[PDB]
């Protein structure tokens, strides 16, 4: 029974990963909605 | 009391081919060819009362 | 006639639970810890129990006072209008807060914990008055039953308690007294 | 060879519950005997509590429900919304908590003698095993008369024009 | 049962089923211009070209690019004559290839010729037939 | 005789998540450890093979009978979000309220980067995206009137997709049954007539009869859904029932005594279709359940089990045989038991031709309220079934291909009906190949021939009703028996079963449900092409599964397996020769076939079906008699139909539309890079990526994992998966839009 490494595996790490970067792109979009040119 | 004869009448005669068929009488048998029976007396009755005979 | 092995039912072959503090009854007429574990069960029952006897010594000290600094423009406490507003107030979103945060940091280790085997169901070690004494002995085992049958008798009577509230629209104390 | 001459040896005869072989069709031979004696326990347990609210609701009615007709088919319709729902709820709880289950363990293999429950407050089972073996064989006994009884009285009422059973037996007969 | 071998014999590539073997069927395919027994090469040219055209005329004539106009039998005749010279053409290059000299008997140059020949005037003569009788 | 009973073993298998962290644990070969970029497809391509993880049928069967029930949640779970997204985010009380002017909707997009233009003004109060998936349609026709049962049937989905998770867990890791079970196909089929299909059907015959009938009736006679009673109440209070249908007044009596006569008020056989909401009326929708219902009942019954009675499947599939056939289907029944995948590809193919039967029933006599007057609905809803019917039809080719490959025995396949067409097997494939071209050429080549006789001037000379004229003499013929069926041949039927064989037209808030479909010579040719495109798919297939143990080019491709990729560059080239690489060439024809079938369908029902209708009566359809003389050349094909209704896809931006625009267009990318991996090879990619490596050690960052070209099958299969995701979202956009945009 270790779930921990099972969700260390690639899919799972990866997906966990890619769910928090785009969390944020879409948090600091709300936020601070039309950025550009910094 | 057209419809209980013709329903009695059809039980008998899905009695009839049931044993000879199956080939053995028993409480299986009895209450397949009942419902045989039933299924060809149930039509044989919608069929004529559609018909205007009863 | 029965079976060869009895349950208090009389006529129920014993499950796989023996003697447990206040399982004494063996109260499993459906098969739930054939297949779920019992040490999961065993938290979620103990959880229950006391979420619930909160609830309803809750609802009825509610009854008596509101604080004065709380709208509390309904008088029933399990109406919905009262969960909503003291929702919006901040209230509740601030008990949700705090609910959360111990479920989720101390609620889940323990959980997790009490599922490989290590902790007992239901044993936080929060014993601040010698009430229960040691434990496993003397004066726990038996307190440990009197905590079980106190909170499903508190759980059927918290069900009571919003079912007659919502089909009466008048609180328990209110209730009790007329009609 | 049976009570009923015409059916061969119905079987079921070195099983408890009835010395009299009576099962012409020899349904238990294709049915669990134990199953088939639950149900039967189960019904004559039903009917005759059925048979006694039936003589006691027709002469006396509680304060509650003070209007209220008597009939069963009237009581039946009056109370299926309120009453009759409440009981229905319970005695469903009922079985689907120890009902269900204990036919199924029954069936399954469990030595349980079919209607048997714990209900034995009074003591009035008996000692002796011929006495609980007599007890066993009244109650079923009583049962099945009390079955038969409560369609002679429905069918009774209804072709009454709902007539209770004592008003029946006092009016008419036909 | 009356699916076989061809030949009786297994592992052949074919099998005698009803229609693909049976004595109507052995008696149809036999006796036609082709496969028919003593028969010269140009006879069985004939009678397959007589046969042919009279049909090919029929397309041309009914739906020709000119079928409206009064001269559409005329038209469909002339290009039902033109696909018959192309076709000995065909006839005459298989032959010239596929057959060189031998015997006549079918199989060889002379014969793929006298073939051809047949063809060709066979095919001629009877879209003439079928002209004549739609003109008539 | 055979008992007909249930044998399991008990925790024939651990839980536990130690199985979790090796990934390949079910393949002795994917155990080993990766040591390529290849293993990581491997994993997911021989995921859900069960027969080649293990060599026991019962262990195939287990894990067959779990993850069906892991399916069964997932769509309960699907199902259970489509009730909650009606309840929480749709504007249905107020579709209720006004059926025709409110658009379905049950999405709303959050606001984040402007997407919330997306919220299109459906009406209602609540903008959001429109649905097309009739959901608004069908909780209608079922009853519901307030979001607070819809809720309920939300909450109901759950538990039972819970309910399924539990199920699947406990009979693979609690109760196992042995192979002993599964193998009883009478009882299975005794019980999925009677059980599954029979009580299912009666038992919502019954719902609709105490529910869907007085509710509607009182939703169509003006009452607000607010104002009509609760489902309970019409059950409880027998008046309310008696009084919207005088036939309750006699109960269930009539029943018994065989009075069914007395049920006119709720049995009907109108026939027709509703004129207040335009489908099928609702009477007749129940007595045909609950026809099916007790037909479904008594056939039910026919197979042997457990008792002397009955049928052995067995026993009639050997008494089948003829002379030219000769042990006729001896040796199919042990087939059907003890492989999976025969019974999967047959499964298959039925559910694939069922769906599109579906499709078409469904369209031509609209069984839901205001179904028809939803166009987008209805152009949704027959596209989508025609294309899961069509891949369903593609899944059972390849899997009759895969026991051809793995399952078949010589012995079991004796002189049988399997066996005699593998014998002929030459036969077939090119006799059917004759008709193919026959087909193609008389049905694509009728097309050219009125592109060259339009573009030549020479318009007297086409296969037009002014020009030569090919009508479809048979199927009008077949319509106007349809039309005149309600008088001669259906006694008790009041109206034709579809008016689109006849009879008169319906309109249903301004807008026509259905009329009459007069077909033509366009109707002809574009027949045809179904037809041809419908057979050089199935000799695809047919060809792959006939030929998948051996051919004259490779004797031994049994040997070689199913899915591999070729024998190499010899005996001229055997590419794509895997009955597999058949599977995948049928997959392109199967959608070219299917594209065409919902392109004649769009059209068609746009330029004289779908349409408005003015006072007095007055039609005017979407594309007023356009296919009538532009369906029959290409070029028409081309600007009356893929270049006029495209407008209102690619001027969709700035709107709530947009989307489906920004889709038009992804479609279009992703439907061209799979042209990528359909014209190149895994040598190439091979040799690039080994320059890509170099270029990676040069910096000591190489991965462990050596990595590797997709393999050739998996190229393969990348580039038929992109080709047909990007055709069928391009379609589906542009179909979407062009319905929403008008009408
Ligand atoms: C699986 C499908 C299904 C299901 C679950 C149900 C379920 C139900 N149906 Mg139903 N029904 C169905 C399909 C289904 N039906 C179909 C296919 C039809 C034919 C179209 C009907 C037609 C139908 C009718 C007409 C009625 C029901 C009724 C009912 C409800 C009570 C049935 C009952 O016991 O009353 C029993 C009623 C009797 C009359 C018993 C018959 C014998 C009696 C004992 C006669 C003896 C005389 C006695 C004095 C009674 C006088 C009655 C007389 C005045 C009518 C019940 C919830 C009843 C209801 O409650 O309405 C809401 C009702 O009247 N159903
Ligand atoms: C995964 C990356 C990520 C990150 C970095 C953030 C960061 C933030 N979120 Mg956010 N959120 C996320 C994902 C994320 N979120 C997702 C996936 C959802 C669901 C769509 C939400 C929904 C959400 C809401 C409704 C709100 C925020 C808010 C906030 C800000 C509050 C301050 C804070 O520190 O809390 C940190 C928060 C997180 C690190 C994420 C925790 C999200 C949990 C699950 C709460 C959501 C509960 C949801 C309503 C119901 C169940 C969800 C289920 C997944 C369990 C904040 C900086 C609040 C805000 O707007 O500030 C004014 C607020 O109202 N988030
Ligand atoms: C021997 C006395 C008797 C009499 C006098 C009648 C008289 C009648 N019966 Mg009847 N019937 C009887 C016995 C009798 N039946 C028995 C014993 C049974 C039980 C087997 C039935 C079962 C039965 C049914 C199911 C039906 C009738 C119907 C009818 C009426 C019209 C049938 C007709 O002639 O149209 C002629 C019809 C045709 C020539 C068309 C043939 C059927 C089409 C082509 C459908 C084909 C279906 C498909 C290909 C095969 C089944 C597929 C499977 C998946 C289900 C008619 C008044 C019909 C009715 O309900 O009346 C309104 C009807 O549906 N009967
Ligand atoms: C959340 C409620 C809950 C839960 C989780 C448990 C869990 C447990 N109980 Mg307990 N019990 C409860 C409520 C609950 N109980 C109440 C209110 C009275 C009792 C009285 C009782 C006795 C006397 C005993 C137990 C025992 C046990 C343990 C073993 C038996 C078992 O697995 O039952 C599992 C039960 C559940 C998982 C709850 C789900 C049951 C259904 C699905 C919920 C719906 C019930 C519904 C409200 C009934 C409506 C009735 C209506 C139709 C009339 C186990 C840890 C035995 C034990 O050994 O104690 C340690 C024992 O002796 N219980
Ligand atoms: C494959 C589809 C197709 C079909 C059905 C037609 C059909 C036709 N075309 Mg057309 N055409 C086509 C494709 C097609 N075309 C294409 C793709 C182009 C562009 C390259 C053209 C360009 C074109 C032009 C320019 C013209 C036509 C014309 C015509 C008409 C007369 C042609 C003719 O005389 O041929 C002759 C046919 C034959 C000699 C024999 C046909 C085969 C026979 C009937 C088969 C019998 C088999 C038999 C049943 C087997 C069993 C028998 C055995 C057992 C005894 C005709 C209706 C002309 C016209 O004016 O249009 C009306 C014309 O000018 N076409
Ligand atoms: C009348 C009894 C009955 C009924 C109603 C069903 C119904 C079903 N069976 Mg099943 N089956 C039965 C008897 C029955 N079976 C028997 C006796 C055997 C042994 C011979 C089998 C062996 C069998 C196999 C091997 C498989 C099925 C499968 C299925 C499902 C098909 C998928 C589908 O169409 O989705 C429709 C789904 C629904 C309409 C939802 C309804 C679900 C509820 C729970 C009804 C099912 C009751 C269940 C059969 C018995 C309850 C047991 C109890 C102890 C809880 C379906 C739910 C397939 C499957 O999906 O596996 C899970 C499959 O693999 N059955
Ligand atoms: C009830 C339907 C059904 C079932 C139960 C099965 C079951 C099975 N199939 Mg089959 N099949 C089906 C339908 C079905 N198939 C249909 C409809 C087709 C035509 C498309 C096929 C074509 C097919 C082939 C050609 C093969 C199988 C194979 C198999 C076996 C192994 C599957 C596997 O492990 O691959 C793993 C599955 C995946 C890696 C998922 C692939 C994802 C694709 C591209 C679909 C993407 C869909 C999604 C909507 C895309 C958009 C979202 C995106 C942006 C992310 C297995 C027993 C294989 C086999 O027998 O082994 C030799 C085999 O080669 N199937
Ligand atoms: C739409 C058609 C299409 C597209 C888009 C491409 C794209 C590409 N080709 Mg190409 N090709 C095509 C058709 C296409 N080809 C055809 C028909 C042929 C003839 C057989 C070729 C033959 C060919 C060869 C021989 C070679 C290429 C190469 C390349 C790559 C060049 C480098 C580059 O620009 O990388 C930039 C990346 C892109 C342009 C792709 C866009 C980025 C994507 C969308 C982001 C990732 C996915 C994203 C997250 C969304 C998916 C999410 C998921 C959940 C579904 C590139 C990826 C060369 C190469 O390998 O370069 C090193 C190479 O040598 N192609
Ligand atoms: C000729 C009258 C039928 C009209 C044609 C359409 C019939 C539809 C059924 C399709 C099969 C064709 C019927 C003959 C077939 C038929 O039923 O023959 C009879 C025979 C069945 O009789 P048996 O004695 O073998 O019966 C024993 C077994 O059937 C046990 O059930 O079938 C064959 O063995 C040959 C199978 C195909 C033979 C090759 C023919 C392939 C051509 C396919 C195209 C058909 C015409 C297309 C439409 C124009
Ligand atoms: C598929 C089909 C069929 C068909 C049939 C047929 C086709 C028949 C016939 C026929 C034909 C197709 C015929 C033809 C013909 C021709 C003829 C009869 C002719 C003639 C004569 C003459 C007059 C000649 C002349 C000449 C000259 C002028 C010179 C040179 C040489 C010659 C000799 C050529 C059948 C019905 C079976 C079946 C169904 C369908
Ligand atoms: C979810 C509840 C509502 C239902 C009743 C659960 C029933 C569980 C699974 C139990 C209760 C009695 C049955 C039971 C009897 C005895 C056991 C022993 C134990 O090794 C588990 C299996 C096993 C052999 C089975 C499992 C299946 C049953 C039916």
């Amino acid at each position: 029974m270790n779930l921990k490494k099972y969700l260390s595996t690639a899919p799972v790490v990866a997906t966990l990963w890619l769910f928090l970067t785009a969390g944020i792109l879409i948090e600091l979009n709300r936020f601070f909605p039309d950025s550009l040119f910094y | 009391y057209t419809i209980p004869t013709i329903m009695v009448i059809s039980n008998l005669v899905g009695v009839a081919v049931g044993r000879y068929a199956l080939g053995r009488s028993d409480l299986t048998q009895l209450i397949a060819s009942m419902c045989f029976g039933h299924i060809i007396g149930v039509g044989i009755v919608l069929g004529l009362s559609n018909m205007g005979v009863i | 006639g029965a079976t060869m092995p009895s349950m208090p039912f009389l006529k129920r072959p014993s499950k796989l639970d023996g003697s447990l503090p206040g399982g004494e009854g063996c109260f499993d007429p459906l098969g739930f810890t054939e297949v779920f574990s019992l040490e999961w069960l065993r938290e979620a029952e103990i959880k229950h129990c006391r979420v619930a006897m909160l609830a309803v010594l809750g609802v009825i000290a509610q009854e008596f006072g509101t604080f004065d600094f709380y709208n509390a423009k309904s008088k029933l406490q399990l109406s919905p209008d009262l969960h909503n507003q003291f929702v919006q107030n901040g209230a509740l979103q601030q008990i949700l807060l705090f609910v959360c945060a111990w479920e989720f940091i101390v609620g889940l280790p323990a959980l997790i914990e009490s599922v490989n085997g290590n902790r007992e169901p239901g044993y936080f070690g929060f014993d601040p008055l010698k009430l229960g004494g040691t434990v496993g002995s003397a004066q726990w085992k038996r307190m440990q039953a009197g905590e079980l049958r106190n909170g499903r008798l508190a759980m059927i009577a918290f069900g009571g308690f919003f079912h007659q509230q919502l089909l009466t629209k008048q609180g328990i104390i209110e209730q009790l007294a007329h009609f | 060879v049976p009570f009923a001459p015409v059916p061969e040896a119905v079987r079921e005869s070195g099983l408890a519950g009835s010395e009299a072989e009576f099962d012409p069709l020899m349904i238990t031979s294709y049915l669990p005997i134990s199953w088939m004696r639950e149900s039967e326990v189960k019904h004559g347990r039903i009917a005759m509590l059925a048979f006694v609210g039936t003589l006691a609701q027709q002469a006396y009615q509680f304060p509650w429900y003070k209007g209220a007709p008597t009939t069963l088919v009237g009581a039946h319709d009056h109370f299926v919304t309120t009453a009759l729902a409440q009981i229905l709820l319970f005695t469903s709880a009922f079985e689907i908590v120890a009902g269900v289950p204990a036919a199924i363990q029954t069936v399954r293999g469990s030595g349980r003698l079919p209607g048997y429950y714990g209900f034995d407050p009074l003591g009035l089972w008996g000692k002796d095993e011929a006495s609980r073996k007599r007890m066993e064989l009244a109650e079923v006994k009583n049962g099945r008369l009390a079955m038969i009884a409560m369609l002679a009285l429905w069918h009774q009422e209804v072709l009454s024009g709902g007539m209770g059973v004592i008003e029946q037996l006092v009016k008419q007969k036909f | 049962d009356y699916i076989k071998p061809y030949n009786n014999d297994p592992f052949v590539g074919h099998l005698a089923t009803p229609i693909n073997s049976s004595s109507l069927t052995r008696a149809y395919l036999s006796q036609l211009p082709i496969y028919r027994r003593g028969v010269s090469p140009f006879l069985r040219g004939l009678e397959i070209g007589m046969a042919h055209g009279y049909f090919l005329i029929g397309p041309f004539v009914q739906l020709g690019p000119l079928r409206n106009t009064d001269i559409k039998y005329l038209a469909g005749l002339l290009s039902a004559i033109g696909l018959i010279v192309i076709l000995t053409l065909g006839m005459l290059l298989y032959g010239a290839v596929s057959f060189t000299n031998d015997s006549q008997d079918l199989e060889s140059v002379d014969g793929w010729r006298q073939l051809a020949s047949g063809f060709l005037l066979g095919a001629v003569g009877g879209a003439g037939f079928a002209y004549l009788l739609l003109t008539l | 005789e055979k008992q007909v009973k249930v044998v399991v073993d008990r925790d024939v298998v651990p839980t536990s998540f130690e199985k979790w962290a090796k990934p390949g644990h079910f393949s002795r070969s994917l155990a080993k450890g990766p040591k390529t970029t290849t293993w990581i497809w491997n994993l997911h391509a021989d995921a859900h093979d069960f027969d080649s993880h293990t060599s026991s049928l019962e262990e195939v069967s287990r894990k067959i009978f779990s993850a069906h029930f892991g399916q069964l949640a997932i769509i309960f779970i699907w199902l259970s979000g489509m009730y909650f997204h009606g309840a929480r985010f749709s504007n249905y009380v107020a579709w209720l309220s006004n059926p025709t002017g409110i658009k379905p909707s049950a999405q709303v997009v959050w606001p984040i980067v402007g997407q919330q233009i997306l919220n299109a003004d459906v009406g209602g109060g609540m903008q959001g995206i429109q649905i097309t998936s009739g959901l608004f349609q069908l909780w209608r026709a079922s009853g519901i009137v307030n979001e607070l049962q819809l809720y309920v049937t939300a909450l109901g989905g759950l538990g039972m997709a819970g309910l399924m998770i539990f199920a699947g867990w406990f009979h693979y890791h609690k109760a196992a049954p042995k192979l002993e079970w599964f193998q009883n196909v009478e009882s299975m089929l005794n019980h999925h007539l009677a059980g599954l299909l029979g009580l299912g059907s009666l038992s919502w015959a019954g719902h609709q009869i105490h529910v869907s009938l007085p509710i509607n009736k009182l939703l169509d006679a003006g009452v607000a859904p607010s104002s009509i009673p609760l489902p309970h109440e019409f059950i409880l209070n027998r008046n309310l029932m008696a009084e919207l249908y005088p036939s309750f007044q006699q109960g269930l009596v009539p029943f018994f005594t065989l009075n069914w006569k007395q049920y006119s008020d709720i049995l009907t056989f109108k026939g027709g279709l509703s004129p207040v909401t335009g489908g099928l009326w609702l009477t007749d929708v129940a007595h045909h359940h609950l026809a099916i219902a007790v037909l479904f009942l008594v056939a039910g019954h026919m197979y042997r089990t457990n008792w002397g009675i009955g049928h052995s499947i067995k026993q009639i599939l050997e008494a089948h045989k003829g002379p030219l056939t000769g042990e006729g289907h001896k040796g199919l029944y042990e087939i059907l038991t003890t492989s999976w995948h025969a019974n999967l590809a047959i499964n298959l193919a039925m559910l694939g031709s069922l769906s599109i039967i579906v499709a078409h029933h469904m369209y031509a006599m609209p069984p839901y309220p205001y179904l028809a007057t939803d166009y987008p609905t209805q152009l949704s809803l027959f596209t989508h079934h025609m294309w899961i019917g069509g891949f369903c039809i593609v899944g059972a080719g390849a899997h009759a291909a895969i026991y051809m490959v793995r399952d078949y025995s010589p012995t079991v396949n004796f002189n049988n009906v399997l066996d005699r067409m593998i014998r002929h097997r030459d036969a077939i494939i090119s006799h059917l190949n004759w008709v193919c071209i026959f087909l193609g050429m008389h049905s694509f080549g009728l097309y050219i021939h009125n592109d060259t006789m339009r573009a030549l001037g020479r318009a007297q000379d086409m296969f037009s009703d002014t020009a030569i004229q090919l009508q479809p003499v048979f199927a009008q013929w077949i319509q106007q028996i349809h039309t005149l069926a309600p008088g001669n041949t259906a006694v008790n039927a009041l109206a034709t079963a579809s008016y689109a064989f006849g009879a008169d037209t319906v309109t249903v808030g301004s807008k026509i449900a259905m009329m009459p479909i007069k077909l033509g010579t366009a109707d002809f040719m574009v027949h045809h092409i179904h037809a041809f495109t419908i057979h050089v798919t199935t000799l695809i297939l047919l060809k792959g599964v006939l030929y998948a143990r051996n051919s004259r080019l490779i004797p031994d491709k049994a040997n070689l397996g199913f899915r591999f990729p070729c024998d190499g560059p010899g005996r001229g080239g055997t590419c794509q020769v895997s009955a597999w690489d058949h599977v995948f060439l049928g997959l392109f024809w199967m959608y070219n076939a299917l594209s065409i079938v919902i392109f004649h369908f769009s059209w068609k029902m746009q330029s004289d079906v779908w349409g408005t209708v003015t006072s007095n009566g007055a039609i005017s359809h979407i594309t007023g008699g356009n296919f009538a003389q532009s369906a029959i050349t290409i070029n028409g094909w081309l600007r009356d139909f893929l270049w006029a209704q495209a407008s209102q896809v690619i001027q969709s931006y700035g709107s709530s539309l947009s989307a489906y625009g920004l889709m038009f267009l992804g479609a279009h990318f992703v439907w061209a890079f799979s042209l990528m991996f359909l014209f190149s090879g895994r040598g190439y990619w091979q040799e690039l990526i080994e320059s890509i490596v170099w270029a990676h050690n040069k910096l000591k960052v190489a991965p462990a994992i050596a990595p590797r070209a997709l393999s050739i099958t998996q190229g393969r299969a990348v580039g038929v998966a992109h080709y047909l995701l990007g055709g069928i979202a391009t379609t589906w956009a542009f179909f979407l839009a062009r319905i929403i945009a008008v009408g």
